[PDB]
RNA sequence: CGCUGAAAGCAUCUAAGCGGGAAACUUGCCUCAAGAUGAGAUCUCACUGGGAACUUGAUUCCCCUGAAGGGCCGUCGAAG
RNA sequence: GAUGUCGGCUCAUCACAUCCUGGGGCUGAAGCCGGUCCCAAGGGUAUGGCUGUUCGCCAUUUAAAGUGGUACGCGAGCUGG
RNA sequence: AGGGAAACAACCCAGACCGCCAGCUAAGGUCCCAAAGUUGUGGUUAAGUGGUAAACGAUGUGGGAAGGCUUAGACAGCUA
């Protein structure tokens, strides 16, 4: 019978992005590949099998067209009347690690595996990461 | 025709600095004036400046024309020094300059007291005049837009700043 | 201005600008002839 | 940074041209300055401020070491405030003496508390009438919300619950007079709180 | 409402560039707020015994040991 | 083999096609007032006489006494004209 | 019944005797949720059109035939 991986034997890597004029979705869609694990060959849907991800210029990406003075990005707030937003370009002055998350976010699975892929991924918006001891490669400059 | 083809002859030992990307004039009676362009190609000749195009947009048509007239704006304002003149047209009006500050009568309970931004002076050779002597276009226009629309004028008197002649329409009360 | 559906010019001296993505009409004359959108 | 008091009772002093000014007593403990928090260690810049005379059977020794890098030898209560730029090191007692008169200051208690008080105390919520028909209800709330359509009752509504101890400050008060020999801040106003509590008094937000 | 300015020899607030602009928006003032499972940060205090089984992040048991502290209990409180 | 209908009280929440306050083209806008149209939903938005009345018509105010949705909001919350 | 249209008796596809961890296809599809092309070629749209609509308005732009005048100096512009 066909093979499933076992999760005490899985095994799992550190990758380095740099995004310094990558554009939003398109750069997004490649690391939410690589944190479900679509590039590996022993790949189950029910176990988790991915690579660590360090994102770190998340303040240098880079949108299309008139979308910087546009895309409005809503959220509720529990009360009546507190429906908010905020666009594109007031937000990356604020916090700019939470544009390139919030895009990621929503093209995993809702369960709580997506929850896990999702601690997966660490972002900065700084130009270097605490994360030396691991040593992560870099991937697709 | 266009303005793109003509050329900028400039006069009388006007200094180019050019990088290809971020062209620097320095003359007398003022300098260091500079503009960066996107994308355009700019020769050096012997004395005039010829401003080729590349990719034959709607958009390199158009930006051609526009850094040739920039450029132009550049050589005239170390040769010449740019002026608006302004009048003051009412009864109990009147305006004085002390060194860097112009301070003004307009009618108003507190008198207005505006700040010359930078190298740019207001002389009054009236009570009822300003000259406003720079050297760039904009910057010239720019303080002597704010300085009018502090009071600008009326169809019914004319009791407003007002600046060069030519600018003003009327009717009967 | 005047907000219209129709936009037109009135005299000689009206000419039709299309500023910022829409069509206004600013005129050299009389004020009475500043139509916003259309 | 302010002083750190006590409540003491409501007096009223008079102007010898004729008028009367309500004014409430404050008494002022001198406070020693427990610690100091640089912004390297902390990101923020603040002091630690004491206030005195606890029983040395309650301290655990846990705060009595705590207690003995300075020779503070403290108190009930340990309270902190942010400043901008100040230098205080060890133990330093501030006084009464940061103010003078006029001096706008703001004064944070917490209040007296009533225990589970209905809409009418709570919200100010008036209520139906006495005579003319009514049944068992002359006091209750009225309706909550809409029929069908939301469904639900809409969070943020105003029922009823216990009328608080909560933390509440009044602002803007002005010092009438400062006396360094009983130790006292008189302020014209009222001041939140039941008698011997406790009290902060900042210079102003607004001012 | 503009200032420079082409495309479109002129004009033109716009295509590039550069400003002024309202109780609405974001801070600003008062309060809650690390169950913020991403569960943060400072300072200071406590505890330094063996043995066997089975299999060694070693697990389990037996015996000695119970500190920092906290809780029950009592007198109460402008806290309930 | 049951979804209790009009007006009042209590408590409300949203829309903007704005009644008030805020910014402002044009006027057959001298000044004080206005007329009309674009932008704006932050906080406000009357006590009474007469009728079962909502509506209305009056008396007197006020910066102004807004027009709609929410089973023509709301009876396991009240009344029952 | 099954697959497609986000969920969708009656619209498209196809009519289930039972078992299989076997292969080729239909409508619908091939960046990530979500199985398969970030495929090749030639152009077009900047409005997020695509991803709601009418009389009507407009120097938006791409193509195709038309003409009208013009180095004897046209159209603009500054000059009476």
């Amino acid at each position: 019978k066909t093979y499933t991986a076992k999760p005490e034997t899985v095994q799992r890597d550190w990758f380095v992005v740099d995004a310094a004029g990558q554009t939003l979705g398109r750069l997004a869609t490649e690391i939410a590949r690589r944190l479900r694990g679509k590039h590996k060959p022993e790949y189950t849907p029910h176990v988790d099998t991915g690579d660590y991800i360090v994102v770190i210029n998340a303040e240098q990406v880079r949108v299309t067209g008139a979308k910087t003075t546009d895309k409005m990005y809503y959220h509720h707030s529990g009360f009546p009347g507190g429906i908010k937003s905020i666009n594109f370009e007031k937000l990356i002055a604020k916090a700019p690690e939470r544009v390139i998350e919030t895009a990621v976010k929503g093209m995993l699975p809702k369960n709580p595996l997506g929850r896990d892929m999702y601690r997966k991924l660490k972002v900065y918006k700084g130009a270097s990461h605490p994360h030396t001891a691991q040593q992560p490669q870099e991937l697709k400059i | 025709s266009r303005v793109a083809k003509n050329p900028v002859k400039l006069p009388a030992g006007v200094e180019i600095k050019l990088a290809g990307q971020q062209l620097s004039i320095k003359g007398a009676k003022g300098a260091l004036e500079l503009k960066v362009h996107p994308s355009v190609e700019v020769i050096q000749d012997s004395g005039e400046l010829r401003f080729a195009a590349r990719n034959g947009d709607q958009q390199t048509r158009a930006m051609a024309g526009t850094t040739r007239a920039l450029v132009n704006n550049m050589v005239v304002g170390v040769s010449q020094g740019f002026e608006r003149k302004l009048q003051l047209v009412g009864v109990g009006y009147k305006a004085q300059a002390k060194g860097q500050v112009l301070s003004l009568s307009l009618g108003f309970s507190h008198p207005v007291d505006y700040e010359l931004p930078a190298g740019i002076v207001a002389e009054t050779p009236s009570q009822t005049d300003i000259l406003i002597k720079g050297i760039d276009k904009q910057l010239v226009g720019q303080v002597a837009a704010e300085i009018r629309d502090f009071r600008p004028p009326e169809p019914y008197k004319g009791k407003g700043v007002r600046y060069a002649d030519e600018v003003v329409r009327r009717k009967e009360a | 201005m005047k907000v219209r559906a129709s936009v037109k010019k009135l005299c000689r001296n009206c000419k039709i600008i299309r500023r910022d993505g829409i069509v206004r009409v600013i005129c050299s004359a009389e004020p009475r002839h500043k139509q916003r959108q259309g | 940074i302010g002083v750190v008091g006590r409540k003491c009772g409501m007096t009223r002093i008079f102007t010898e041209e004729g008028v009367s000014i309500p004014v409430t007593v404050i008494e002022v403990e001198p406070n020693r300055v427990t610690q100091f928090k640089t912004e390297e260690t902390d990101g923020y810049r603040a002091v630690q401020v004491t206030a005195g005379e606890r029983r040395a059977s309650r301290v655990t020794k846990a705060q009595a070491g705590h207690f003995a890098k300075a020779n503070v030898a403290a108190g009930r209560g340990v309270w902190e405030f942010r400043l901008g730029e100040e230098q205080y090191a060890a133990g330093d007692q501030i006084t009464v003496d940061l103010f003078q008169a006029g001096q706008m200051v703001d004064v944070t208690g917490e209040s007296k508390g009533k225990g589970f008080a209905g809409t009418i105390k709570r919200w100010n919520f008036r209520g139906q009438d006495n005579t003319h028909g009514n049944s068992v209800s002359h006091r209750v709330p009225g309706s909550i919300g809409q029929c069908q359509t939301p469904g639900r009752v809409f969070k943020g509504k105003k029922m009823s619950g216990h009328l608080g101890a909560e933390r509440v400050t009044v602002q803007s008060l002005e010092i009438v007079r400062v006396d360094a020999e009983r130790n006292l801040l008189l302020v014209k106003g009222a001041v939140p709180g039941a008698t011997g509590g406790d009290v902060i008094v900042r210079p102003a937000a607004k001012a």
